[PDB]
């Protein structure tokens, strides 16, 4: 009843959770493993492309 | 392919042969040439799950 005469903003703060972790997790859960290794190949070939 | 064999039969034909009739064989594996790349966070419910999935993939 006396909520107006208090300051509980410290008792209730916004969480520091990154939703990107849940997004990449759902992405890995949807993708297979051979595509992950393919993406490692895409990155390696992109590195050689930037090199040349 | 998995292995490479050698065969030195021509040592008998070599002139001034130091190794006549060299009836032995060398065998060498090939997994390096077949795969040269063989050598190679606060307890949230999300990042640890992501690490678990990444570890499963690498496993």
């Amino acid at each position: 009843e006396e909520c107006m005469f208090k300051d509980t903003r410290l008792d209730v703060l916004p969480p520091q959770v990154n939703p990107l972790n849940a997004i990449l997790a759902q992405h890995t859960a949807q993708t297979p493993v051979h595509r992950s290794l393919e993406k490692r190949l895409w990155t390696e070939v992109r590195a050689t492309a930037v090199s040349e | 392919l998995s292995s490479k064999v050698t065969s030195g039969a021509a040592s008998q034909f070599y002139p001034n042969s130091i190794y006549p009739s060299l009836n032995v064989e060398v065998v060498q594996n090939l997994y390096a040439l077949s795969n040269p790349a063989f050598s190679s966070t606060v307890k949230d419910e999300s990042a640890i799950k992501l690490a678990e999935l990444q570890k499963e993939t690498e496993r």
